[PDB]
This record gives C-alpha cells, sequence and structure tokens, in this order.
C-alpha cells in the first residue's frame, strides 16, 4: 500500500501533495511542518479544504528530515538536466537520501516532504531511480514519463485547448484535442520532411528511457555500473542514427552531416514549439547560422571553451590510432577485442566508468551543453537550455543526428580496426539457410498514418479531474511475419540464433553499396532463440515479437524499448527498396546463463539488473569492416546467412 | 447596469462566453445565433449549466440580432495566433471590425452589445480587444464604459511568463475569500548587468511608460477607414514630437547609467549588435516571443499570410524619396504637382497615416522598420513563427533596439528641422516676453535640500486574476519594482514691468555634461531638453511667485490612473524625473514665462494629459510649434547660458540624487 502510494506522486507534479490526488480523491495528512514556508501560515486551512470529500486519508509516518540544502539549490520552477554538471550533483544527493530510507513509509514521508520543496522534473527523475533500484520497491512500474509531463511531448498549442475543454465541457462527450503532426517548420524546410520520426513521442520515450535505465552518473557507482553499458551506448545510438538516414533516403534527403567540426555554423535552426508548465516559460530556439560558443555559466557549474572539445576529440583519434589509452598513473591500457568498444564509450559519453575521465572528458555529454546554450553561453540573458539540453527532448531537433552522427564516426574509426571476421568465427557447421522472406503480396511491407490517444489527465495541472483525451498522428506499418528456411544436416538438435537486420538497397546517390558502408545501414528488426531438427526447418516469427521494440499499449517497469510503430522506415509511395537479411549463429556461442525478468525489448535496451544476453558484439555480425573496400554483402555471405530484396510501400492514407 | 455587461466583455479574453465572467460571476445567457462550431450542438446547454450554479450574481439577457455581422476578413485570423496593426492584413481585419461597431445606431444600446457580444465570440481575442477599445473611445453613447486596465487584461505583455504557473497555484489552493501573498517579479528577469543594456530594463520595461506607449498609440492611430479617427489635430506633428521627447528621455537615463546617447539605426544592411530575450509568453497563442540574437540582419519580408511583401531596396528607394523631399523642401503628390513640406506632413509621411501625401512614392518606413526588425528569425514564414515584441505597440519600448529606430526617425525629423529652407530658428520677437523677467528659480522638496530631486526605488501591486484564463477568481498579484520620486515643488519669482497678465511657463531640464564630462554645444543639448510641463498662469504687474507641484504635471497621468487603485494615455507620474546616481548628478533647470498672445488657442473625468496626448475632441491645447523653444537649433546662442540670458527665462543647476533604497507602495492592497 504505501508502495503503490508512491504512484500518487507522478499525478499533477505541479500541485503541492497536499490536494486531492488522482481520479479517486485520496489525501495524504501531511504534517503542518511540511507545509511549504508560503503555504505554512493557512496549513489548517488547506489541509481542511483538500480533505473534505476526499474518499480516504492516507498517514504520514513521523520522521527524522533529512539535510535538502543540496537538492534546494535546484529552483522549484527550472529545466532539469543530467547533462548539467550541477544538476548531476544534486540528483545523486536527492538519490542517495531516497535510497537510503529504511522501508517504503519512510520513503513516503520523505517523498511528501521532498515534493513541496524540490524542483519537479528532478523530483520525478529522482523518485524514479529509486522506484527502480531499491528492493522494497520492485514490481512497481514507473507512470508512463509522457502522461505525467505531456508538454514535453507536443505542441504548447494542445495544452490551450486542453485546459479550455477541461474547464467549460462539464457535462457530456468530450472530443479528443487535435495533436497536429506538422508544426515546427513549414514544407518549404527540408528537414521537416522527417519531423514524423524526430518528434514521434514513442522515440522520444525510448530516448528518456534507455538514459533513465543506462545513466551516465548516479548516487552510487553499482546505479551506473550495468552490463556493457559504454557498447550499448554507441548501440543504441549507432542505430538511431541508422534508422534516422533510412528515413532521410526515403524522404528525398542526402544522409545526415556529422558535426565534427565544432566552430562550423549550425545551419538548421530549429524552433521547438513546446512549453513547460513546471518551468512556466517556453523552450528558446536555435536560430538558422548559430555556432558554439565558449560556455561560462555559474548556476551550471559549467565553464569551458569549444577549444576543449577539439582537444578530447584529438585524445580520441590518438587512442585510437594506438589502441590503448592513457591510464592515470602514466601507463596506457590497451582496448582490447572484448571490451574496448565499452572502454570507449564510457570514455566518450561520458560515464563515471570512465577508465580516465579526468583526461578524456565528457566529450558526448558538453556537446549537448554546447548544442543547448548557443543562444546563452554565459548566462547573461537569463535563459535556459534548448530541447538539445534534455533528453526526453533532445531526438527532436535536426541537430542531435548530426551530433551523434560525428560521436559515431569516431566509435567507427575504432570498429574499422578490428580483424574482419574470418569465416570460421561467422559459420554454423551444418545449417544452411536456403532463403528468408515475408509472407502475404511476398516480400512487401506497408505503411501508413495512424491516429491513437494519450491521455493529458493527469499531467494538466490546476485543471478539475476526468479525461482529456489528445489524439496524435504517427507512422505505422501492417503486421506481417518472417519465414525462414534452414536446412540441418548434421544428425541432431541444434540450437541457432536468428538475427534479423534490413539495409537499403542503394545510397542517397541511387548508387549500389559495398558492404563497409552498408553495414552501417543495417537497422535490426530482431534476434531470437530458435530450435533446429535434423533437416529441413521452416521458422515463422511475427513481426510483433520484435525483440527490438515494445508495443504500444506499454506505454515491473518495462518502458525502455523502440516503439512498435516505428519497426520499419515509412519508405515511399512507389515503393522503397530494402535487402532483408537473416543469419543464424551458434547459440551455444552466444547465449549466457543466467536466472522474472522483463525480457522485453533486450536488443537495444538489454535485460535490466542482468547480462546483455548475447556474448557477440552488439550489431553482430554488421560492426566489424571486410578487408575489401570493393566488396559487396553477397560477398559477405556465408552459407548460415540468407537475403531477400524487399520494398516498403508508404500509403498517404490515415486510418484510427 | 448596461455599462457593467459593457465592461465585462473585457474579462477573461481566452475564455469563450459559455461560462460566467467577472470577479460576481456573471452569465451572459446565449441563444442559437450566438454559437460557434466548436460549441455547436453543446453550447447552450453548457452554458444553461454554468448559470444554474450557486455562486451566480447575475444573467444578461442579449437583444435579437435581426442581421449578422459579417467579417470575411477578419474571421481569418485564428483565434490562438497573435495580433499586429504593422501587419498590413492585420489593419484591414481591425479597420473591418471597427468599421462594424462603430456603425451601429447611435444610442441603440442593447444592439451594439449583442453586436459586440457577436464579434468577441467570433474573433481573435487581441483583435476584439483592440476593435472594441477604438470602438468605446469613439463612439459617441459609449462615454460611461471604463475601457479595462490594459495590464489586468492581458499581463503577459506585461509580466515575467514564470509569474503565471505561480498565479494558477494561488488561485486554486488559496480559496478566493482569503489574500493570496503577491508575487514578487525579480528586478532582473530579461538579464543581468552582464549585459550592458540591462542597465536600462528598469525603465525600458516599466509597466507605467509601456501603458503609455500603448494608448498613444490607441488615440492616434495611423491607420482607420474613416478618416476623422485619423485626422485628430496636429498628430503627425505630435508623432514627431512624442517619439522625440521618449528618446530625449532614454538619452538622460542612458547618461545616468554609463552609456552614450543612443546610436541610430541607418546602415540597413549592417548586423544589429543589441539582443534582447523578453521572457514573454502569449497566453492567447501559447508562443514565446520570439527573441533577438545578437548580430542578425534585416532580410526581405516574404510573409503573403501577413501581408508582408517588401524588400530592403524598397526601404531604401522609399527613404530617397524623404530624404530628397527634406533637400528640396518639396513632397511630390500623385499627379506629379507639388507642395511645402512641413512637420505635421512629414510626420504622416514617416509613420506612414493614411494621411500621407503620397504613400506610393513614399511608402510606410517606420511601420516597416518595426516589421523588418520584428521577423529577421522568419522573415518568409520557414519557421513557423511570428513577430518579435518591437511589433506590438504595448511591448516594443521593451526592446533596446525600439530606441535605435526611433533615434533614425528622430534624426531624419531632426534633418528637416535643421534645414534653413525648411524651418526657421526662432526670431527675438518669437523668443521673448517683453516686460517679464525671470529672477529666480528654484525646486524645493518636503524633507529635502534647494535645488535637489531625490529618487528611490517603489514595489507596487498589479491584480493580474482578470487575464487568468480558466482560473478560480479573487484578486492575485503580482508585485513589481519600479523607480520612483520624492514629491516637489517648482518656485519661480518673476517681475513683471509689462501689460502681460497672462503666460505660458514652460519647464524643461536636461544633463548638465555630455558622456565626456564636458558643457554641452546648445545644438547638442536642445534635443537632450525633456519637458516636465507647460501651463498658463496669470501674471500681475510688478513682482509675481509662481509655485507648481510635481503632481501637477500637464505631461504626466497619477498612479491611479495608470492602474486599479483619454484617462490612459499620459507618462506615469512615478517616471518624471530621470533616475540620476547614488552621488548625485547634475542637471540643468530651464524655465521660460513665453508670450501667451502667441501661446493662446482658443477654444470652447480623468486627468487629461495634453503635453503627449493633447485633447479629446479639441486642438492641440498650444499654438507653439511642439517641443518649443528647443525644436530647433538658435540662431543666436551656441550654448544654454547665453540662450538663457533673455528676460524671460531662467537657467538653474539642479542635482538628481538617488536613494538606493526600496519602500512598498502605499496604495497597495
Ligand atoms: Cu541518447
Ligand atoms: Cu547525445
Ligand atoms: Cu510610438
Ligand atoms: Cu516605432
Amino acid at each position: 500500500d504505501a508502495k503503490n502510494n508512491l504512484l500518487y506522486f507522478f499525478d499533477r507534479p505541479n500541485e503541492p501533495c497536499f490536494m486531492q490526488k488522482g481520479e479517486d480523491k485520496v489525501v495524504f495528512e501531511i504534517p503542518d511542518h511540511y507545509y511549504p514556508d508560503k503555504y505554512k501560515s493557512l496549513s489548517n486551512t488547506l489541509s481542511n479544504r483538500f480533505g473534505n470529500e476526499a474518499t480516504k486519508r492516507i498517514p504520514i509516518r513521523n520522521i527524522t528530515l533529512p539535510n535538502l540544502e543540496v537538492p534546494m539549490q535546484l529552483p522549484y520552477n527550472d529545466q532539469f538536466s543530467l547533462f548539467v554538471p550541477k544538476h548531476r550533483t544534486m540528483a545523486a544527493k536527492l538519490i542517495d537520501i531516497f535510497m537510503g530510507m529504511r522501508d517504503v513509509e519512510d520513503l513516503q514521508s520523505v517523498c511528501s516532504y521532498c515534493q513541496l520543496r524540490i524542483n519537479p522534473y528532478m523530483f520525478n527523475y529522482c523518485l524514479s531511480v529509486a522506484i527502480l533500484h531499491r528492493p522494497d520497491t520492485k514490481g512497481l512500474s514507473i507512470p508512463t514519463f509522457a502522461e505525467t509531463f505531456p508538454d514535453k511531448f507536443m505542441d504548447s498549442k494542445v495544452f490551450l485547448r486542453a485546459r479550455e475543454v477541461s474547464n467549460v465541457v462539464i457535462s457530456g462527450s468530450r472530443m479528443p484535442v487535435n495533436v497536429p503532426i506538422n508544426y515546427t517548420a513549414n514544407t518549404t524546410e527540408p528537414e521537416q520532411r522527417v519531423a514524423y520520426f524526430r518528434e514521434d513521442i514513442g522515440i522520444n520515450l525510448h530516448h528518456w528511457h534507455w538514459h533513465l535505465v543506462y545513466p551516465f552518473d548516479s548516487a552510487d557507482r553499482s546505479i551506473v555500473n550495468k552490463d556493457r553499458r559504454g557498447e550499448l551506448f554507441y548501440y543504441m545510438h549507432q542505430q538511431i542514427i541508422g534508422r534516422y538516414n533510412v528515413e532521410r533516403m526515403c524522404n528525398g534527403l542526402p544522409q545526415v552531416k556529422p558535426f565534427s567540426d565544432f566552430s562550423a555554423p549550425i545551419e538548421e535552426g530549429y524552433f521547438p514549439k513546446l512549453d513547460s508548465q513546471v518551468a512556466s516559460r517556453t523552450w528558446p530556439p536555435r536560430f538558422a547560422g548559430s555556432v558554439f560558443r565558449n560556455l561560462d555559466r555559474t548556476v551550471d557549474q559549467v565553464k569551458i571553451d569549444v577549444r576543449k572539445l577539439f582537444t578530447w576529440r584529438d585524445q580520441f583519434l590518438e587512442a585510437i590510432q594506438k589502441m590503448a589509452i592513457k591510464m592515470p598513473n602514466g601507463r596506457e591500457l590497451p582496448l582490447d577485442e572484448v571490451t574496448g568498444i565499452d572502454m570507449l564509450g564510457n570514455l566518450m559519453e561520458s560515464s563515471i566508468i570512465s577508465p580516465n575521465r579526468g583526461y578524456y572528458g565528457d566529450l558526448h555529454n558538453m556537446g549537448h551543453v554546447f548544442a543547448a546554450y548557443t543562444h546563452d553561453p554565459d548566462h547573461r540573458h537569463l535563459e535556459q537550455f534548448g530541447v538539445m539540453g534534455d533528453s526526453a527532448t533532445a531526438m527532436r531537433d535536426p541537430f542531435f543526428y548530426r551530433w551523434h552522427r560525428f560521436v559515431d564516426d569516431v566509435f567507427n574509426i575504432y570498429k574499422e580496426k578490428l580483424t574482419p571476421y574470418t569465416n570460421e568465427r561467422l559459420d554454423f557447421p551444418g545449417v544452411r539457410v536456403s532463403s528468408v522472406g515475408i509472407e502475404g503480396r511476398p516480400n512487401t511491407l506497408r505503411t501508413l498514418w495512424q491516429q491513437s490517444t494519450v491521455e493529458l489527465g493527469r499531467g494538466l495541472d490546476f485543471t478539475p479531474r476526468g479525461s482529456v483525451l489528445a489524439r496524435f498522428t504517427h507512422l505505422q506499418h501492417d503486421e506481417f511475419q518472417y519465414v525462414i528456411e534452414v536446412n540441418n544436416t548434421t544428425g541432431g538438435n541444434l540450437m541457432g540464433t536468428v538475427r534479423i537486420f534490413m539495409a537499403p538497397k542503394v545510397d542517397d546517390n541511387g548508387q549500389p553499396m559495398s558492404f563497409n558502408k552498408q553495414r552501417r545501414l543495417m537497422i535490426e528488426l530482431d534476434k531470437f532463440s530458435q530450435a533446429l531438427r535434423p533437416g529441413t526447418n521452416t521458422i515463422r516469427r511475427r513481426s510483433v515479437d520484435s525483440s527490438v521494440t515494445i508495443p504500444y499499449e506499454r506505454t515491473d517497469f518495462c518502458g525502455c524499448g523502440w516503439p512498435h510503430h516505428m519497426l520499419i522506415p515509412k519508405g515511399t509511395a512507389q515503393g522503397y527498396p530494402v535487402v532483408l537479411f537473416v543469419m543464424i549463429s551458434n547459440w551455444n556461442n552466444d547465449r549466457i546463463e543466467q536466472d522474472g525478468s522483463c525480457n522485453d525489448a533486450a536488443s537495444y535496451c538489454g535485460i535490466r539488473d542482468r547480462k546483455y544476453p548475447d556474448k557477440q558484439a552488439m550489431g553482430y555480425p554488421f560492426d566489424r569492416k571486410m578487408a575489401n573496400d570493393a566488396a559487396t554483402l553477397s560477398d559477405f555471405l556465408r552459407p548460415n546467412m540468407a537475403v531477400r530484396d524487399c520494398s516498403i510501400q508508404f500509403s498517404d492514407t490515415t486510418v484510427e | 447596469d448596461i455599462f457593467d455587461s459593457f465592461e465585462l466583455l473585457y474579462d477573461r479574453p481566452g475564455e469563450p462566453m459559455i461560462n460566467t465572467k467577472g470577479e460576481d460571476k456573471v452569465l451572459f445567457e446565449l441563444t442559437e445565433q450566438f454559437l460557434t462550431p466548436e460549441y455547436a450542438n453543446n453550447g447552450l446547454e453548457l452554458n444553461n449549466r454554468f448559470g444554474d450554479e450557486e455562486e451566480v450574481s447575475r444573467k444578461i439577457i442579449l437583444k435579437n440580432l435581426d442581421k449578422i455581422p459579417e467579417f470575411p476578413k477578419a474571421k481569418q485570423l485564428p483565434n490562438d495566433a497573435d495580433f499586429s496593426l504593422f501587419l498590413p492584413s492585420h489593419q484591414e481585419m481591425a479597420n473591418e471590425v471597427i468599421d462594424v461597431l462603430m456603425s451601429v445606431t447611435e444610442n441603440q444600446l442593447q444592439e451594439l452589445l449583442s453586436t459586440c457580444v457577436y464579434a468577441r465570440i467570433n474573433l481573435n481575442p487581441q483583435l476584439f480587444n483592440y476593435c472594441y477599445t477604438v470602438a468605446i473611445m469613439h463612439r459617441r453613447d459609449t462615454g460611461k464604459v471604463r475601457v479595462q486596465n490594459y495590464a489586468e487584461i492581458f499581463p503577459a505583455k506585461f509580466l515575467d511568463s514564470q509569474v503565471f504557473t505561480q498565479a494558477r497555484e494561488a488561485a486554486a489552493v488559496i480559496p478566493k475569500t482569503i489574500p493570496r501573498t503577491p508575487i514578487i517579479i525579480p528586478r532582473d528577469y530579461t538579464a543581468t548587468d552582464l549585459e550592458e543594456e540591462h542597465r536600462l530594463a528598469y525603465w525600458r520595461e516599466d509597466l507605467g511608460i509601456n501603458l503609455h506607449h500603448w494608448h498613444w498609440h490607441l488615440v492616434y492611430p495611423f491607420s482607420a477607414s474613416d478618416e476623422k479617427i485619423v485626422a485628430k489635430d496636429r498628430r503627425g506633428e505630435l508623432f514627431f514630437y512624442m517619439h522625440q521627447q521618449i528618446i530625449a528621455r532614454y538619452n538622460c537615463e542612458r547618461l545616468c547609467n554609463s552609456l552614450k546617447r543612443v546610436k541610430k539605426f541607418s546602415d540597413w544592411r549592417e548586423p544589429i549588435p543589441e539582443a534582447y530575450y523578453p521572457k514573454l509568453d502569449s497566453l492567447t497563442s501559447a508562443r514565446g516571443w520570439p527573441p533577438r540574437q545578437a548580430g542578425m540582419r534585416w532580410q526581405d519580408l516574404k510573409r503573403p499570410v501577413d501581408g508582408l511583401n517588401v524588400t530592403i531596396d524598397d526601404m531604401e528607394r522609399y527613404r530617397r524619396n524623404i530624404e530628397e523631399a527634406i533637400a528640396t523642401g518639396n513632397v511630390i503628390l500623385p499627379d506629379k504637382s507639388t507642395k511645402k513640406l512641413d512637420i505635421d506632413m512629414l510626420g504622416n509621411m514617416m509613420e506612414a497615416s493614411v494621411l500621407s501625401p503620397n504613400r506610393d512614392l513614399y511608402g510606410s518606413i517606420h511601420n516597416n522598420m518595426h516589421s523588418f526588425s520584428a521577423y529577421m528569425h522568419d522573415p518568409e514564414h520557414r519557421y513557423l513563427e511570428s513577430f518579435g515584441v518591437i511589433a506590438d505597440e504595448a511591448t516594443t519600448m521593451r526592446d533596446p533596439f525600439f530606441y535605435r529606430v526611433h533615434a533614425w526617425v528622430d534624426d531624419i525629423f531632426q534633418s528637416f528641422k535643421e534645414a534653413p529652407h525648411n524651418v526657421r530658428p526662432y526670431s527675438r520677437s518669437q523668443l521673448e516676453n517683453p516686460g517679464v523677467q525671470v529672477t529666480s528659480v528654484a525646486v524645493e522638496s518636503a524633507g529635502g535640500q534647494q535645488n535637489v530631486l531625490n529618487t528611490f526605488w517603489m514595489q507596487s501591486d498589479v491584480n493580474l486574476s482578470k487575464g487568468l484564463d480558466f482560473s478560480d477568481r479573487g484578486p492575485v498579484y503580482a508585485r513589481f519594482t519600479h523607480l520612483n520620486h520624492r514629491p516637489f515643488r517648482y518656485v519661480i519669482k518673476a517681475n513683471n514691468t509689462a501689460s502681460a497678465r497672462r503666460t505660458t511657463v514652460r519647464i524643461f531640464i536636461a544633463p548638465k555634461t555630455d558622456e565626456r564630462n564636458l558643457p554641452w554645444a546648445l545644438s547638442d543639448q536642445r534635443k537632450m531638453f525633456i519637458e516636465m510641463d507647460r501651463f498658463v498662469v496669470p501674471l500681475s504687474a510688478g513682482e509675481n511667485t509662481i509655485t507648481r507641484q510635481s503632481t501637477e504635471s500637464s505631461l504626466t497621468i497619477p498612479f491611479e490612473q495608470t492602474f486599479r487603485d483619454y484617462c490612459g494615455c499620459g507618462w506615469p507620474q512615478h517616471m518624471l524625473v530621470p533616475k540620476g546616481t547614488v552621488g548625485g548628478v547634475a542637471y540643468q533647470l530651464f524655465v521660460m514665462l513665453s508670450n501667451y498672445e502667441l501661446d493662446k488657442i482658443e477654444q470652447p473625468s480623468c486627468v487629461e494629459a495634453s503635453m503627449f496626448c493633447g485633447l479629446k475632441d479639441k486642438k492641440y491645447p498650444d499654438a507653439r510649434p511642439m517641443g518649443y523653444p528647443f525644436d530647433r537649433p538658435s540662431n543666436s546662442a551656441t550654448n544654454i547660458e547665453d540662450f538663457s540670458a533673455m528676460s524671460n527665462m531662467g537657467l538653474q543647476d539642479i542635482v538628481i540624487k538617488l536613494s538606493d533604497v526600496t519602500e512598498p507602495n502605499p496604495r497597495n492592497p
């Protein structure tokens, strides 16, 4: 109960928790000394006011109050982001306080005290981390972040309308508030052609949830120290960039250009058109042609020149040239075959488990901070950060992909130094995959637009209770089934890892690609274990069972994962040519033996508090190159692999 | 009680007329004629439900509309869009709606109210508010309607966006029967003093000054379908003079803050160094007013939805034409005939107003300067963004760049004043007042020294409840810090040997030294003299003592008129005196007793602040050129001491001293 009572802290985050909570009109018995200074003199009155007609009163246990001086340094009405150095310090302290409470009733009591005092975004974040790690709050799910703070995910005009519906339509049916799909720029903006991907609520949520579950800094290194999280940092973002590039190519745009010269103008501006109720202010835009400028923001404890990014970049290229990193003791640590990419991920992000954070810096994170503050690099204008500044919103900005293509280019310099996989490494003797395909018009995928609803009523502060739906339009695909034909010629049962990817057939200039190029555009569709009899086998796999995605209705905690409706690229009206690829590797050499887990969406998210369930490199078999730069995918193929030409056909039609 | 119904149509502009309006929960009884598609099937039921609630004080029954008002242009502006007369399409919409409201039969007030209710329900709230106010001000039957305080109705135009979530919390948490604590507005919210331009924020962002600016443009619009509305007495000259004095006042403040006189924006292809991040969000549109980063430049405007299709080349052509008119002394008319240029005509050519003699040729330079400057982030609508604060009359004065624009416009007017073939320096007979000898001038303060003005900081409350859409009722105050001064009086002694039995007292002040700490040339200091008062007094034969309280200034309106305790037009009394400095800054007090025979104008509620505002339905009450005697160069004096030797003029060194303390307004609730 106390455990389940915690969920009330995700309801109406800007309303003081002495007010009625939930749709059921419950109140906490907030003690008088918990009331904020401004309300202390009226605490009797307010208590009576909100307790009137309450269906249930929840007692608050008397505790020794913790010292909140550190986390109270963030203004109640500021934005919160982990990218910002001082926000890391404050969040770690508050997480440490939440983790240290002896029991759930004590945790409830301290949460009520904090809710009334702490920045609501920081409170939300730290309470969520605590709920995900405390042994006594296991099997508690975090209420969907997009319904707690829906203004992070849609045009601020939505809330105008929603506040009107909520207050005026006091009886009878309500129509959903329409969420405009095209709103940040005109048709006359090329970048607007892929706004449906950048601004997708499921994609932004996956990004929030991934960083929530794999934080780069926290209260204890053990929260950060998850299995292969450095490598997963690389991979999850490599796949984002792959997916985004396909999308660009479906819409007549060239592939994203990396932001590798940190001094260059950022040609693509972005006007997010978002508003924050917590911060009581709109998000600042970034005008076209803006540049990174030297940072000195005392309030954020960030101070760093653009020059520094060049220094850090050069240090990386040198480490990769030597395949070795400088250590604090003046000696060197090899970048070895098994853990090299993981080390690099932690060096680059960077995270607290970086081998040498002092020297190698915080390159990727500072990139977000530079980009987020081009308009107010020294705080003279008292401006908050742009959307690049917050992991819930950063994917909205075309610049995100330029930054991540740069970061992925660095990781890829290392990946291309690794020895190509030998035939023996790749092969699964006795197993020949004769064909792969998609059932149906065979080998055809269909996409279209779909309208779905999200509930706004939990996140719309100081409005009447009741349902206020909003209706959004997003990409969607028809469901389908893979068919794989395989000969087991050995005389006994074998276990395989089936690995499914797709890539564009041609590049942005309409030309066939070498393997070394195309491999970077292989987007993961599935990974699963499969039993294989003597001799012929027909494997049928449903699109809905993908190891990459989570279902719509999804949105224990089990919220990380690519949204299912974005499993396949938009394609085109004429039919977009892709290659569907399958490999079956030897499961004996891939599996990890280990023990009630949510094992949804393991490809990009791993398995919470377990080992990443595949011994192979993330993105196998495409993470390494071939020796021959003119070699093609056909030249790659080994007997346990198969390819099929497929088409993705977009219908510019909308369903409900 | 019909007048109470009209006043209520101002309330909560972003709310429909489905629910009650006002502190007192008054319902407008809707009928089928008053529905919108949004509420087509449920509207009347909902309205019935709201009026059936316990606390509803009364219900307004509306007269049936025999003919539905037509708004073919104005209905095209979405309700969640921002409205500006600098956009040609928005001006056309405003003229359409004003025409409808003005056309209702005189004294048919139930028909008028139903027409206005219909307009409100079917139109954009900023557009409605502007047009309704213009109609209330100009109709002959609406004399008893109080135009609601603009800062109470659209407080987002005046506040820090960050006040609003706090306001909504206060209204929701504390019941309306119990006072809510004022929300304190920081002194430094648009910037800190890391930004040098931020030193002037106290002045630029002052609510009283921005309210005045808004009301001036309301009284003196540049366009209407009815030329009678635009063609008020000497409005072109007043456009010059009012803005010249705004620039003079801002320049006085700049010199009190270690800054220089504002630099005109005359090289229109260069980048603009001044940034400004206004911190204002529209409650109508949900959009932040787009800021301006340093180093932007004007770009050709291609925004056909706004009616803006104009290039920098066009602006440069118009400016060449105006400069040629000034250089020759002649304006070219549409038939190619000429006419002699005067200051009133030039004001109308520059703005431009519909009174321009040749709009095809001279364009509308000042209005387009606002446009260009407000859209540098989105000149072709690629980004689906709207205009910056510089394009709204209520907000424009907040932006440092407003002053660069107006410094150039003023420089254009000064080029006309300084050109001997256009304007002749005053002769002795125009300046003198035979027999009148000013023997001393002083200022005195209760609790103060002789010849010292004392300034300080004050915190005052404004109620934002009426503008807070969908909040519970009851006052919610924002508490803001503004400049103020201790009350003072002028004491002027004069010996009258001759026959004058009346005179106009004209009082101006200016800093004694320039940016170099050096005495001014009069040719420069004349543009720094800020008019403080102007008033007619009797003179007796022999010795006279003229005493005038600072509170009597014909420039200003009292606090209780600017704010809730031509009503809104007038400089706020708390900004009458420049800030000065803690150490004290030397100023020069100039007083003139001018010849009434040449001053007089012969012509037959609230305080009327005629210096900037003129008088409703009357001629501007002083016959002299606006800014006299400093509107033009002297032909016989190169410094103010020599200028002032004339018998009817006096000059006295004073000190403006800031006391850096903050006190509460005694008028606060
Ligand atoms: Cu990320
Ligand atoms: Cu990133
Ligand atoms: Cu003006
Ligand atoms: Cu102007």
